[PDB]
This record gives C-alpha cells, structure tokens and sequence, in this order.
C-alpha cells in the first residue's frame, strides 16, 4: 500500500509567523495529494487538491508545494482560528492517510 | 448550352447507378480495350512489375439513349460518377491507382444508341512468376488478369478487341534488363465461392538480356580464378606470398558469393549463377589444396602440372556450362 | 450539496448495527463514494469504495469481511453494514464524496459509535 | 416491366432503413458467418515483424428488413449501396497498415438474397504483426495468425462463424512465401473480455516452417568452409611464421565479419539464435587453430611435430562431433 | 424498429454539434482511461516509439437523455459524428493513424441518464527524448502527453475514471518490443499554459531500460576479442616482424571497422555514449601492442627474449581485466 | 452592401452553370492558353530515371457564361468557385505522381475578369519521367520532357496555345532549382498533335537539357581508380628477390579495383548496355592485372636488376598517361 | 436557456454568410496577424536537403460579418465549424509535404470574439525545404527558412504581418536537437512581386549550428589515428620488406575506404567538403609514407633517409593540422 509518513505530529508557536509542515510518500504519488482540517468536534474540510491548488474559500496564506515524492504545506502568518490538526491524504492509488499534524500555542 | 445540357438532365432522371443495364434480361456485354504506354521495371526481390496502361472498356445501356442532332457526347469525369460502371479490378495486383492530376483522369463518350466509353488511366503494380531458375537466363510469361468483382458469369461476360492490346515504342520503355518479345491476349471462367467469372489474361513475353549480370559477377569472378592460378607460377620456397595470394583469392571469392546473393531473391533452390560461384570456389579450394600437398611433399612435378591442367579444366567447364543453358 | 448522515449508535459487542447516510443536490451515481473511519486521537483510515453506477466495491484489505457497502438509486443513499463489533471499531464514521483530482470533497456530519 | 419492378423493389427496400440500428436491436443477436479466400502473403519481414496478407475477406448475414419477394433473383447491386446498409464493425486486433483495393472501383461486393441474407465481400490487404520467436532462427517454425473481432457490438448484439467449419478459410495452400513452408492452418472462434463487454472473436493462424536450403547456400557453407581452411595453418611447416599467422587472422576477421552481416536482417533481440550459436562456436575453432600455432612457436622460439600432428587429427575430429550434436537438436 | 429510430431522431433533434455540453453553466469533465493493447517497438533513430491504445473518453450530456426500453443505447459510428466529442490530441505526437478497418474503429454508447463513451483504436508514434550518456545500460520515462486543444481549463477538465494507478491497463500479451523491456506505467495530471490560454494536460510515463543482449554480442564480445587478438602478438617469435606485424595492423583495423557500427546504430549525438569509452579504451589497449612491438623492433650469439614482451605478457590482460571490473561494475551495477 | 451585391453577382453566374459542359460546346474550341512558373527543379533520380518539378500551372480560357458588370474589374475569389466551374482537364503525359499540395488551403488561383476570361493557377509537384541513355556516363546530357495534353476532349474541342511566345511561357526562378548532380543549361518548349486510337490530343512539351557535373565521380570514382594505378606501379621499383612484397602489392591492387567496381555498378540502373564509366575502370583494371602478370614474369626468371623489370618502369607510366589523354578528349 | 440563445446566435451569424467572399471585400485589404509555437523541429536530413518543423500555426485577424453582441465572452467553436467560414489561403512556398494532423478529430482551433476578432489556430508538421552550402561541412552554419505567403490574394486583398514583433515565435529555445545548436532565429516581413500581382510574405529563418563531436568520433579521430598508425613504418628495419608494405597497404586502403564510405551517404554534390579536404589531406601523407619506403628500397636494392623521415612527418602533419583548423574554425 501507500504510506503517508507526515512529520511531525504537533508544533506550538505563536500568531503571525512562518510555518511549513511536510508529507513524504512511501511510494510514488504523482500531484494527487490533498490536506485537510480537523477542529475538535468538528467534520475535515477540504484545503489543498491537486499538489497545489487552493480551494474555493481557503484564504491565500496557505500555500502548499508538491512534487513526485516530497509534499508540503507553508502557512503564512498563522492565526488563532487555524489552531486544528491537519491530516495528509492520497488518492494515486486506494486512499489512505498520515497521522496527523497538530498546532498549540 | 441550353440544348445539351436538358439532354443530359433527361438522361439522368429516374437513373439508378446501382442497377446494371439489363438487369433481369441478359448478361451485359463489355468490350474492353488497353493501350500500353510503358512497362515498368521488374523487381526481382519483389516479384512484381510495374506497367502504365490507359484501360478503356466499351458497352451498352438503354437508358442513356438519346434522339438528338448532337451524335456524339464527348465529356469529362464530373460525369463518371453518376451513371453505372463495371466494378473491373485487377486479380494479381499488389497496389494500383488511378492518375488525379490535375483532374480526374477519366473520359466519358456517349453515343446516341447507348454506347459508353469509359476510359481512365491506371499504374498497376501487377504480381508476376519468376522461376528464378537457371538465373540470369529466364524467359517469364508476366500475367495481368482482370475480371469483375460482385458481377459473375450470368451477369457480366467480358469480350475482348482483335486489336484491343496495344503497346508503345518499347524503345521509351523502363526495361533496362529485360526486352519485350511479344504479347497475347486470352480469356477463361474461373469458380470461386461466390459464382463463376469471367477473367481475361494479358501474358507478356519477357526474356533477360545479356547486359550487367555478366560484367556484375561473372567477369569479376573469372578474373579472380584467373588470378588464383598465377600462384603456380611462383616457386615453392614462397610460401607467405602464395598463402596470402590463396587467402585474398579465396576471402575474395566468399565476398563476391555474398554480394552477388544481393540482387537475387530469398530462394531456397540454386541458380546457375550460385553454381558457376560455388565451381569458381570449389577450384580455388583446388588450386589452394594442391599448392599445399605440393608444399608439403618438398617438405613434385606438380606445380608444372598445374600451370597447364588448371586453365584447362575451368575453360571445359565454361563450354559446358554456357551450352546448357544457352 | 450537503451529505447528512444517520445518528450514534450503542450496541453491545459482537453484534450487527446498520449505519447510512443521505446525499443531497446532486446524485451519487456520477460520483465515487468513500467511506472512512476515524478513532479518537488517532488519524483517519479509509473504510472501502463504491461506485452506485456499476455496483462495484473495493474494499481495504484490513476492512475485508467485517464491513460491506451498499447502495440504492430512487433513495440516493449509501448504506454501511458492520458485523462482529468490538472494541477497537469505537470510532466515527464519515461519508466522503469524490471530488475533483480525487480530492475527497464533501463530508458528512459524523456517526459514532461505540460498544460496551 | 422486369427493370421498373427490379428499380421500386430497391428503392423500397433501402427507404425507412435505419442504418445506425443493427438487424434485431432489441432482440437476439444477429450471426455474422465469415469465410476468406487467401490470395497471396506479400511478405513475412523478420525486421518489421509482419506479413502482409491479402485476402477476399467475405461476411455473411441476414438482415429481415432488405428482404424481397416479388423479384426471385439474387440482386448484385453496385458496391457503393453498402454505405447505405448496415454492415458489421469487424476490424483486425493485430493489424498496423491496411486498405480496401480501390481500382477501378472500390474492390467490395454487395450481394440481396430474397430471404434478406446479405452476402457482402471485399478484398483487403493486411499487414498483420506477427511477433515472431527467433531462438532457433534459421530452423525455427513460426506462428501467425490474423485476429477477426467485433469492436462495438458485445456478444449479446452479434455473434461470429467460420462458415464451413474447416472449409471457410481456402486457397491457403497455394500462397507460396518465397523464404517459408505453410505446414498447417487451424480455425479459432472464441469470446474475448475487455472492461466494456465481451467481444466475440474468429481466428485464422498459420504455421511457417522455414525453407533452410538457402540458409545453407549463404551462410552455414561458407562459415564452415572457414575453419576448413584455417586447418591447413597446422599443416604449414613451423618456421613459416608469416603464412600460418597470415591464414589464421585471415580466417578471424571473416568469422568477424560473417557475423555483423548477417545480423543486419535480423531484429536487435537480446538473444542468442542457433545460427549465432553455430557462428560463435566456428570462432571459437578458428581462435583455437591460432592459439595452436602461438602455443606451437612459443613453444620453439621461446623455450612441435607432436603436438601439430596431434591438432591435425583432433581439430577435423571435434569440429565434426559439434557439428553432429547442433545438426541433431536444431533439426 | 421505428420505436429506437423516433428515440434516436428526438435525441438528435435541435442537437448543435458545435457546442460543448453545458457552455454557460458547468464544466464538462471527461472521464478518460487507457487500455494498451501492443506496445510497439522503439525507434532509437527518430527518438519516437509506436503504441496502440483502446483511448476510451466518458462525459455527461444532459441534452442525450432517453426514455425507452433498453437502457444502453450500442450505437454504430454514424452517430459519432452527428454528436459533440472532445477535441483530445496528443502533445508530442508526431503522427498517429486511426484505425477505419474496416468500418471505422469507434464505439459510442449513450445510457438513460445521458452519460457517454467513445472508445477508439488509434496507433500513436509519440517523441521520447533519451539522453544517451549510459548508453546501452540505460533506462529512459517514453511520455504520451494529451489534452484537449480548443477547450481551456474553464471549459474542458479530463480526469481519470478509475483510480490513477489503474487507469492505464497494459495486455499481457501486448509486448511488441524486441529491445526494451516495460517496467511498469506512470500517470501525472498538471496544467499546461500556452499562447491561447491554461490547458489541462494528462502524461503517462511509460519506464523502459534496455536489454543489453543485442550489443554484447555486436559490439563488447567482438571488441574483448579483438584486443585478445593483440595480446597474444605478445607470445610471437622477437625475431618474426612480418607476423607480430599482422597482427598488430588486422587488429587496428578491426577496431576501426568495429567502432563503425556503434554510430551507426544510435542517432547523432554529440557526446560520447559508454560505448564509446568502451571503444576508445579498447583501442588504446590494442594500438599500445604496436607501440610495444615497435619499441622491441627498434631494440631488436642469437637474439635474446626482450624484457619488454614478458612484461607485456603480464600487465597487458591484467589492465584489462581491472578495466572490466571497473567499467561493468560502474556503468551495469550502478 | 458592397459584399451582398458581390453575393448577388456570384450567385447569378451560377445559376445556369453547368460543369459537366465545356464553354462554347455546340461552337467553335475553348483555347486554354497556358503558363507555368518554374519555381524548383527538384532532384533528379538516377536510379528511378525520374525527376521532380514544382509549378504554378496557370492556365487561362475565356467562358462567355462567366461575364459580369459589378462595381468590380477583377473578381479574386476563393478555391471552392473553382469546384463547381469549368476547369480544363490538364493531365501530363509522362508524369508519374504529380500531386498538388494541399497546405493550408488547396493552393488554387481564381480570377473572373470583367469580359470573361478566367485564371486559374495550381502547385503541382509533378515527378516526370525521364528516358535517360546513360552511355556516356558521367559525361552525358540528358533531355527530361514535360508533355501535358487534355485527357478527355479531342483538338476539335480544347486546343492549347502558350499565352507567350518563344519559351519565356515557362520562366525558371532565378534561385529556384535542387539539381546537385546537373545544373539547368536552359528550356525548349513545343506545340505537336499526338493522334492515339480515340482521336487527336494537343500535346505542349517543355524539354529542360541537363548536363552531369563531373566533380561528385572526379572525387568518388576516378581519382581513387587512378591512384591505385599509380599504387599498383609501385611494384616495378622494388627489389626482384622481394616475392612477398611484391605479390602483396600485386593481390591487393586488384582487390580495390574490383571494390571499386561494384559501388559504381550499383550507383545506376542496371541497364544492359555498359557505361564511359565502365569503359575506363576496365583499362585500369587491365593495368592493374598486368601488372602481377609483369611479376609472375619475373619471378620465372629469376633465382642483378631485371631488363622487363627497368623497362616496365618507363612503358607503363606512358602508356597510362597517353590512355588518359584519349579518354578525356573524346567525352570532352 | 443559455445554450439555446447560444445557437440561434450562431445560426444567426452563419445565415447568409459567403464563405467565397473575403471580409471587406471591395474596400481596404484585411490585416492577418500571425504567430507560431514551434513544438519540435525533428529530422534536418543532407539526403534530402530539407528539416522537419512542428508547429502550433495561429492566425488573426478581423470579420464584421462575424460580430456577436449577444454573448459577452469568447465563443470557443468545434473544429468542424471551419469550413463554414472564410479563412485566408496561406501556404509555404518551401513545403514539400505537410499534414494537420487527425487524431483523435482534425488538430484546429477556432474562436469567435465578440469584436469580430477570428483566432484560427492549426498543429502543422511541414518537410520545408532547405538548400544547404555543405562547403564547409561538418564544420557549418546553416540558414534554413519557412517562406508564409498568401496564394490567391495580393497586397490588394490581404496583409500579412507578425502579431507582436519578436514575441511572435516562441519556444525556440527549448528545440533540442541532436547534431545541431539553434543559434539565432529572425523574422522579416516582404512583398514578392509574381506575374500576377504582388503577394505579400512573412519569412521566418533559422540559424543551425553543426555540432562537431560525432565527426570528431566518427571521422576525423580514426582518420588521425589510422594516419598515426603509418609513421610507425619508419622504424621497422629497410630489409623487413612485407611488414612494411603491409603497413603501407592496409593504411591506403583504409583511408580510401574511410572515403569512400562516409560519401555514399551524403548527397552528390560536385564540391569539395572540409572533411573531405582532411581525408584528402590525410591520404596524401599516407601515400607519401609508402613512397617513402619505395625511395628507400630502390637506393639501397638498386638510415640517413628514414630518420629524417621519423622527425620531418609528424612536424608537416601537425603544421598542416594546424593551417586546417584555424583556417576552418
Ligand atoms: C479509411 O480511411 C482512409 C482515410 O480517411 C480512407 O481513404 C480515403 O477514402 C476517401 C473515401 O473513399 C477517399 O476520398 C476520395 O478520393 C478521391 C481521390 O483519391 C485520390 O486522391 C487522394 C488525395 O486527394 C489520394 O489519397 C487517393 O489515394 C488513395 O486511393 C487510391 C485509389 O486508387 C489508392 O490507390 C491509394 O493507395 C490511396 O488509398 C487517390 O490518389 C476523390 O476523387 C473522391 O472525391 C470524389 O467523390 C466525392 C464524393 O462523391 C466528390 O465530392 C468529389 O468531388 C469527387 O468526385 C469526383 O471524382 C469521382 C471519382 O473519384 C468522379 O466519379 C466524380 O465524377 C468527380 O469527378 C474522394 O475524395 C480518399 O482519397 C482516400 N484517401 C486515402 C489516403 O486513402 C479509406 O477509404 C478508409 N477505408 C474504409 C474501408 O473506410
Ligand atoms: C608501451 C611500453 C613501452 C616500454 C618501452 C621500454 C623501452 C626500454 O626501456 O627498453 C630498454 C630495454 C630493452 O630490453 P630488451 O630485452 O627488449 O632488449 C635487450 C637489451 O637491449 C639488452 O641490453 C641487450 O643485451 P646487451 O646489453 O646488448 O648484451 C639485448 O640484446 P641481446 O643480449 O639479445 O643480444 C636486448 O635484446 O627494456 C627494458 O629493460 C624493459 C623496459 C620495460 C618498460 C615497461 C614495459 C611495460
Ligand atoms: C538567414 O537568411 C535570411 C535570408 O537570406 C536573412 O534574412 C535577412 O535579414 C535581414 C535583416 O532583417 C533583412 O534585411 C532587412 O530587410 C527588410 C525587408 O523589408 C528591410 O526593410 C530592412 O531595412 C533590412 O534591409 C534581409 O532582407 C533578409 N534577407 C532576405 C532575403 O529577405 C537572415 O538574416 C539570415 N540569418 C538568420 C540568423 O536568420
């Protein structure tokens, strides 16, 4: 099958900085990642499909990258309402999904 | 205009090219005709000929009777593909194609009792048998049989012209080694799954001339077996000049036997031409074997024997060989 | 447009429990439906595939079995069918709608369930 | 009024036709019977992998809607009625380049039987891809067959026949390749699968023994005529250096040479074929008569009769036991 | 019949051809998969290779809906060309035949809801550009890029109808290559953006590597033996200067000769292939034997064995054996 | 508007136009007066006795039907007028796969003048035969002809004429020709009446004389068969006692000349008749083969300096150079 | 709905539309802009005297008839469409055979803005000939052009000219070919002036530079070596007369069967190349190396002479190398 092996699992910083998480491929996945949302008590949305390409409503401080075997999501001035955990996806083959990035102050 | 062109449009009412003149009456009556503008080269690798023809083919339709003070109708090939034509194709050739520069080449003649003249020109790449055998003396019989498709017997019968085969000068014609003898016409029924039909044959009498073959392979072949006999005129004591004389001879003779084999087609049998090669051969092996056991006695008189016995037996060869197969 | 799914479910372990969800504004016959599972401080896990077109299902490996997925055309609802329940199936469940590029668009509102 | 009723008779019949409807749409499917004439294979090029084939492929079929009664004759109508009747989509799976025969007409008949049964044949050219096994290349026997399947109607909308059992496919005998041997021809009707349905499928396939006498002719005489002479480098006295280094590095570079010729009409295959494995293991006794005489010299002028009596009986004595083992298995 | 012919003529009634399925209102994805059925050989010259697809595209029409007794419609092609298809061409095609034997090769089925399909035999001849720097031991990704040409990405979306890794099907049977070998498929969807607009664009990367059976046999094996050849003029008679003599100019021109071919097989490249070091280091090691017998004719009571030939005995094969080692293990295992 | 009265005009001209007729049927004959702008001779085929031409075919009539008075003189139209009007049924005579390029549009000229006349003007890629007598190759100088004529229609009915006089009706472009192997001396056109078994056909030729440059077999074939020669003279200098040597000069001399042979056969049809070419690789041949014969003698004599062997130093030089005198005096 | 008023304005724009009749017919001449994406440019053969170019082929230009107000966007038509409208004949006057391509439907674009504005856009692969000077071959400079000019309209009726200056072509850069280097492309707009009237032409040129390294490879190293290879000659004893006729002989017929066989497939052109200079040159020191032995065994049968001959050859072979290369590069 194919692992998604994202990195790391939690990150605690502050509001109005840069920062960047990371999705590496088991094996070749070609530009058909996606990135998701998790509130708590709270449904995923969708962010990112494609490698990058934004979705209908995402604001423009997420901006994500892609290769054939590298991924990554960099958020550009973090804010208080983005404090959710982010899930890394595949859909190349049968869908399967990373552990989870989580944020904290 | 005016008065041709209501002739033609009251011909052309109420006509079904889909149906045949005669169509549950009789056999329709096609008289066909070919005149020959140029034969083209005969591929021998290939097996086939190339030849350019102005086919012309004559018969009868009561619908396209007109009464009129005009007798004959000459017109072009806007017109041909909107009454009936016989579907006449060629029954052994490989690819074939009408010329369409820089109109349709076609002609329509219509007489005022019904005659049509259909006549288009054609290059036909036509299948033709080649022993091969005793190569590079073949006389072949080249065929051109064309017949009908979905018309048999019943509904079709071909005829053809006393003098309906004719030829160009044969002096502009693409033969370079073959000359044209001569030609005849024929016609039989042939039975196939669908019905009998009728099929003319047009053979053409081709006979190989005596040019290239021979200053290709023979000449140079003979004057390397020539020169594979100077070596009994140098003495015994040297022995690398007379080795290296018998290997060129002989790496010579085993080039000129696959270069040669070039022209030729992949046959399974022997030509004559192979057999001249592999005798040339089988006395330079001769000729290199006995300087050997010459050479290996020394180590007598035989390489005064082979400076007289030697020329002889390749020039008895040379008066049986050619008379045979002259 | 909006995918509205079934309430939570309690059942004791080793039994069967019947799980669905309604897709609105639009019709499932299009597009794939994706069935996922998500435990409580754990990440998602893909449940199974099926395409109401053709019928046909796809199941994950881990999956095979104890879970199967049906569906009807006049309702335009997915069905999910669970058997030998235990303890580590207390989790919850989402319905994911097949998006563009294979992006799994729309999710429903969540079905817990759990066991005791 | 033969002519005036023969002319309604088909003007009726081709009106109201639905050409984008096959006979019985919403019943059973109709039965496409198939029998060939073979004319001539143009060529079976090892290069291209292909042979062309020529051939008056014939369909057979009955369709209830261009069924006459009042005439009682077969109709032969023009062949270009026949794109205005339905006509089954057969099409070759493993053809590359082929064409309909195009003068002086389109080669392709149309035939009404009175019961509706039409009879439709044309005569077609097919350079069909044959992948060929070249691991006993010259004495091989190949495998060539030609695909006939249906594209756009599965087996629950038309179904195919050999009409003739063993009888459909004929004059396969007389073709006549001028390098093979046609040693047996077999008819095949399957159901293939793809992921849109299930197609039916007829297959027609040939057997092609190769001809080996011209083979012989041009390259295994001359490759063994080779090391033939090579063997006369023993004989040579041993202080005739020039001579016996001359005939045995002469007798190398043809082996050398026989070789990359011949591999030229022959495609790149990662293998080795019988005829390069008879040619590698001529080398290999034209490089040992050489290594013979560097040992028979070096072993004079560096410190004889013996050992060159000894290669002189050995050398024609193993040459003719290899011989005899590849004769024996390729054969 | 008359029942399907009035469906028919009602889905074909006040039907514009011309226009995209909804124009003004959506987007008109299409479902597009690959079934190759031969993947033909590859041309080394012309930098292209040959394949022969079932290109299958599926879309949604709302204006093709019927009501009627049998819910797929397995029309003839005739109704191809009254209806709107996709514009899909190939990117780096260069010239590719659509098969019409001996109807046309086309399928269209119309099911009740209005979705399509148009299944298709093509045989496309595509450019896959190799760079020939490890040539023979070399591997190369042959692309098929296609796409729509008229529609931009606001118009005409293509995707895959089954999943990515199972949209192209490679038969079993269907291997016509002869030199290469297929390693497995590979698909990618990006966007393009041209002079006329952004187009969305579908690759498949076929992985191929090369066989080295042809020139190992051609090329390496007559090339060891040609300078096997030039090393046993070391075991020749010092005082025998027409033979070593031979040797060494037969075995200069077969290394000539030999090196003809390499270039003539690969196109006009103007680097050097590994070949082609393989060919000039072999020929270093076989024109050094006519130096050394030069060197010994020039130092030439009888005469003596020179230092030089038993030194030549020796290092001689050991270099090229250690440049064997070197090369094979370098340019095959790495 | 202007456009919609030029709509009407077309129109008009149309309804009554039959093409199936040609104009003046019941009259007198339709004198198409043709033009051609050479604009390539393309390369001459030595193997398939062919060449290759690219033309303007302008050829111009006068159609009584087609007259018009519009706010116009001239009327420049479009290529699909010229499907559905009369077009003179011009097919070569000799040409084996003329073919009229078709990129982007059918590259056709229609021009409808006010009284009647009308222009049309075709690219054609007309590959013509050519009857070549290569006997004093490569010194020859061919004359490929271009006959066309009508197909259909007899001398009573279409008759051709050249629009100019002399042979300025078909002007080659300055920089138009791709002859590597000839190069164009200049053209003769003519007007004949060929009568085949239908009925008489104006036929128009344009004969283009050729001539070979030498230079490509001064290169090739000649110098390398004369060095050879002079190689093969090589073998008067040496030592009498040097058998090897000697003999090697002599078995490899002859090779390269019969090497030699074969290219220059194959590099042109394999007519029956022998070539100039021919003619002077087997005199050199014959000094060549002499040459061992010289040696053979020799070496029957010998067991000092040979009389044969310092005669042949003087003999055969002079009897190679006065050949060389003979031959490219008489071919040139 | 939307699509319906779409297609009764476009059947509205193709009623009484006269595809024989160019826009403005009797007033001003219509201006058509063009421009080119080249794909590949793939087979440049000396054979044949011609290359092989792929190009995305767009046109422009305007068409009152064609004005649509309805629609406020670019009307993105089937490819079909276009043998309904007029389009301008244009055709290369260096074509030799040339095809859109028909897969999966005919490979062209066209596009209806509101203002008239007509985008007709083509994939065209074209063989355009191109007359080559292989005088200085392999070390050349080739000029190969594409002559796009108007058949059956003069200056009168159409005019051509570039959309855009230099921006025009695009994607020349990124050619790649494999023997040769595009230096310099340009483009120049003209008026030829034929029997019938004057046409307007926009030429575009290209600038091949010939790579070296294959006939380096190929020709000029072995011929080098093979020159090498007959000094060796000079240090074998004079008595030991086979080894060095065999050194002679095998040299000779070398370097002519190198020039023999690296002609055959070039053209027949009657000059003299660069590379055929240095094969000539080579044979000359070659030949002159086996008369060398033939002076030497005539003084003495009938060691001053060859060891001057062993200094003398390499210095006149490395002064003619060197008069070569700086003369041709
Ligand atoms: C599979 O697909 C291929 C490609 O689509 C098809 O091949 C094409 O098929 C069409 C339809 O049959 C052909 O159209 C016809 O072409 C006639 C001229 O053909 C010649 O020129 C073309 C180039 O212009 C060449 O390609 C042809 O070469 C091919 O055919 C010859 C036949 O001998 C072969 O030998 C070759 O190997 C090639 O295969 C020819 O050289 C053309 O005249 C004809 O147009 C007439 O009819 C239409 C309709 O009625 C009129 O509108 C039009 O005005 C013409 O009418 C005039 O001419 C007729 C006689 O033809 C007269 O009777 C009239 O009075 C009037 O004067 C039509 O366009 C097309 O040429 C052909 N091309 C190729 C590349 O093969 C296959 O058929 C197809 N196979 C199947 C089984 O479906
Ligand atoms: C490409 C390599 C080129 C190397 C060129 C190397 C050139 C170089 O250095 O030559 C000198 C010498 C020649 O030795 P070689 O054995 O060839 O020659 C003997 C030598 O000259 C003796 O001195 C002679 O005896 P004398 O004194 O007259 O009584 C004897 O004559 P005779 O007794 O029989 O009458 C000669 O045969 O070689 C070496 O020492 C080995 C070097 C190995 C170098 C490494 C080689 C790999
Ligand atoms: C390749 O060859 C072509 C043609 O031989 C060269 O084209 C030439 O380019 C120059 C520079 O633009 C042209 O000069 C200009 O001509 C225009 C014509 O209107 C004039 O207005 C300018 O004032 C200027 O004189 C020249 O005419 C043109 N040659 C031809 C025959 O048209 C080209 O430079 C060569 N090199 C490359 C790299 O393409």
């Amino acid at each position: 099958n194919i692992v998604m092996t994202q990195s790391p699992k939690s990150m605690s910083m502050s509001v109005g900085e840069r920062v960047t998480l990371s999705c590496k491929a088991s094996e070749y996945v070609g530009t058909y990642v996606s990135w998701y949302q998790q509130k708590p008590e709270q449904s995923p949305k969708l962010l990112i499909y494609g490698a990058s390409n934004r979705y209908t409503g995402v604001p423009d401080r997420f901006t994500g990258s892609g290769s054939a075997t590298d991924f990554t999501l960099t958020i550009g001035s973090v804010q208080a309402e983005d404090l959710a955990d982010y899930h890394c996806g595949q859909s190349y083959s049968y869908p399967t999904f990373g552990a989870g990035t989580k944020l904290e102050l | 205009e005016g008065d041709v062109t209501v002739i033609l449009n009251n011909l052309l009412e109420g006509y079904d090219n889909k149906l045949r003149p005669d169509i549950g009456v009789k056999p329709t009556l096609i008289h066909t005709d070919m005149y020959v503008n140029s034969i083209g080269p005969v591929n021998a690798i290939n097996m086939e000929y190339t030849i350019d023809i102005f086919f012309a083919q004559t018969w009868y339709d009561r619908r396209l009777k007109f009464n009129s003070t005009i007798k004959v109708l000459r017109l072009n090939s806007n017109m041909v593909g909107k009454i009936w034509i016989p579907d006449t194709f060629f029954r052994n050739s490989k690819k074939a194609d009408a010329h369409w520069i820089t109109t349709p080449n076609r002609m329509l003649r219509i007489w005022n009792d019904g005659r049509v003249l259909y006549t288009l020109r054609l290059t036909i790449d036509a299948e033709c048998q080649l022993q091969l055998h005793n190569f590079p003396m073949d006389e072949h019989s080249c065929p051109l049989e064309f017949s009908s498709y979905g018309y048999p017997r019943e509904e079709i019968v071909y005829q053809w012209k006393r003098s309906s085969v004719e030829v160009g000068d044969t002096r502009s014609w693409r033969l370079y080694q073959f000359s044209f003898v001569g030609l005849r016409n024929t016609t039989e029924v042939v039975k196939t799954t669908s019905g009998d039909y009728v099929v003319m044959s047009v053979y053409f009498d081709l006979s190989r001339r005596m040019g290239y073959f021979t200053i290709q392979t023979y000449i140079p072949c003979t004057l390397i077996v020539v020169l594979s006999w100077v070596s009994f005129w140098i003495n015994k004591d040297a022995v690398p000049a007379r080795t290296s004389l018998g290997i060129t001879t002989v790496l010579t003779m085993t080039t000129l036997s696959t270069i040669a084999r070039k022209s030729l087609p992949k046959v399974s049998y022997v030509t004559a031409m192979d057999l001249f090669v592999s005798v040339c051969f089988i006395f330079v092996f001769s000729a290199l074997v006995e300087y050997g056991t010459l050479h290996y006695f020394v180590s007598a008189k035989m390489d005064s024997y082979a400076r007289i016995f030697f020329p002889t037996a390749f020039c008895l060869f040379n008066l049986v060989y050619w008379v045979s197969y002259l | 447009v909006q995918l509205q799914q079934s309430g939570a479910e309690l059942v004791k372990p080793g039994a069967s429990v019947k799980l669905s969800c309604t897709a609105s504004g639009f019709n499932i016959k299009d597009t794939y439906m994706y069935w996922v599972k998500q435990r409580p401080e754990q990440g998602l896990e893909w449940i199974g595939r099926i395409d109401p077109a053709n019928g046909d299902t796809k199941y994950d490996p881990k999956f095979q079995g104890k879970a199967t997925i049906t569906t009807d055309t006049f309702s335009n609802t997915a069905y999910l069918q669970l058997s030998s329940l235990t303890s580590e199936d207390t989790a919850v469940y989402y319905c994911a709608r097949k998006g563009l590029r294979w992006a799994m668009d729309y999710w429903g509102q969540g079905t817990s369930v759990t066991v005791s | 009024g033969n002519m005036s009723f023969v002319k309604e008779t088909v003007d009726k019949l081709l009106k109201g036709y639905d050409i984008r409807l096959r006979p019985d749409f919403g019943g059973p499917p109709v039965c496409v019977g198939m029998n060939i004439d073979i004319a001539s294979i143009d060529m079976v090029s090892e290069v291209n992998m292909d042979y062309t084939l020529t051939m008056y492929f014939q369909q057979y079929w009955r369709d209830k809607r261009l069924a006459y009664s009042g005439i009682p004759l077969n109709l032969t109508l023009d062949n270009r009625v026949a794109d205005q009747l339905w006509v089954p989509d057969t099409y070759f799976l493993n053809d590359k380049k082929s064409f309909v025969h195009g003068v002086t007409v389109k080669n392709r008949m149309i035939r009404l039987h009175p019961d509706g049964t039409v009879l439709y044949g044309l005569r077609i050219t097919t350079t069909a891809a044959c992948m060929m096994d070249l691991r006993r290349y010259p004495l091989d026997e190949q495998n060539c067959t030609l695909e006939i399947e249906s594209y756009g109607y599965t087996t629950d909308d038309i179904e195919f026949y050999w009409r003739g059992g063993d009888k459909a496919v004929t004059g396969v005998e007389r073709i006549e390749l001028p390098q093979f041997s046609i040693v047996e021809h077999r008819l095949v009707s399957r159901n293939v699968v793809f992921a849109t349905g299930a197609y039916p499928r007829l297959s027609l396939s040939f057997r092609l023994k190769r001809n080996i006498g011209y083979f012989i002719l041009q390259t295994y005489m001359p490759s063994i005529l080779i090391t033939i002479l090579s063997w006369v480098s023993f004989w040579i006295n041993y202080d005739a250096s020039a001579a016996r280094v001359a005939l045995g590095i002469t007798t190398v570079l043809t082996m050398t040479t026989i070789n990359t010729h011949l591999r030229e009409t022959l495609p790149k295959i990662p293998y080795v074929k019988a005829i390069d494995m008879y040619l590698m293991g001529c080398f290999v006794f034209v490089f040992l008569a050489l290594l013979e005489y560097a040992f028979v010299n070096y072993i004079f002028f560096g410190r004889v009769n013996a050992i060159d009596r000894w290669s002189r009986i050995v050398f024609p004595f193993t040459f003719s036991l290899f011989n005899l083992v590849y004769w024996l298995y390729y054969v | 019949t008359t029942v399907f012919t009035r469906i028919l003529d009602r889905l074909l009634d006040g039907y514009d051809n011309r226009l995209r399925p909804g124009l003004g209102e959506r987007v008109t994805e299409v479902k597009t998969d690959i079934f190759v059925t031969s993947f033909g050989p590859v041309s080394d010259h012309d930098m292209e290779y040959t394949i022969d697809v079932f290109f299958r595209q599926s879309w949604k029409d709302e204006r093709l809906k019927f009501k009627g007794p049998m819910t797929v419609l397995r029309l003839n092609n005739l109704m191809a060309s009254k209806i709107w298809t996709p514009d899909t061409f190939f990117h780096n095609g260069k010239k590719s035949v659509a098969h019409n034997m001996t109807m046309p090769n086309k399928l269209l089925r119309i099911t009740e809801d209005g979705t399509l399909l148009y299944t298709m035999r093509l045989t496309v001849r595509a450019e896959c550009p190799m760079h020939l720097e490890d040539f023979p031991m070399d591997a190369h990704a042959c692309p098929l890029k296609f796409g729509s040409y008229a529609y931009t990405r606001a118009e005409v979306v293509y995707e895959w109808t089954r999943e990515p890794a199972r949209s192209v099907v490679v038969a079993e049977d269907g291997s016509r290559l002869n030199q290469y070998d297929l390693l497995g498929q590979t698909v990618d969807s990006g966007i393009v953006q041209s002079s006329t607009g952004e187009y969305v664009v579908m690759t498949t990367h076929f992985h191929l590597k090369r066989k080295i059976g042809y020139f190992v046999i051609q090329t390496y094996l007559p090339c060891i033996m040609t300078v096997i050849l030039s090393q046993v003029s070391f075991w020749l008679n010092r005082e025998s200067v027409p033979a070593r003599t031979v040797f060494g100019v037969t075995t200069v021109l077969t290394m000539t000769t030999l090196s003809i071919s390499a270039r003539n097989s690969l196109p006009k490249v103007a680097y050097a292939t590994a070949m082609d070091w393989f060919i000039a280091v072999c020929y270093a090691f076989v024109f050094s034997a006519l130096i050394e017998f030069a060197t010994v004719n020039y130092f030439t009571t009888f005469n003596s064995v020179s230092k030089i030939d038993r030194l030549s005995r020796i290092a001689f094969p050991l270099l090229f054996g250690i440049f064997n080692l070197v090369y094979w293990a370098t340019y095959l295992n790495r």
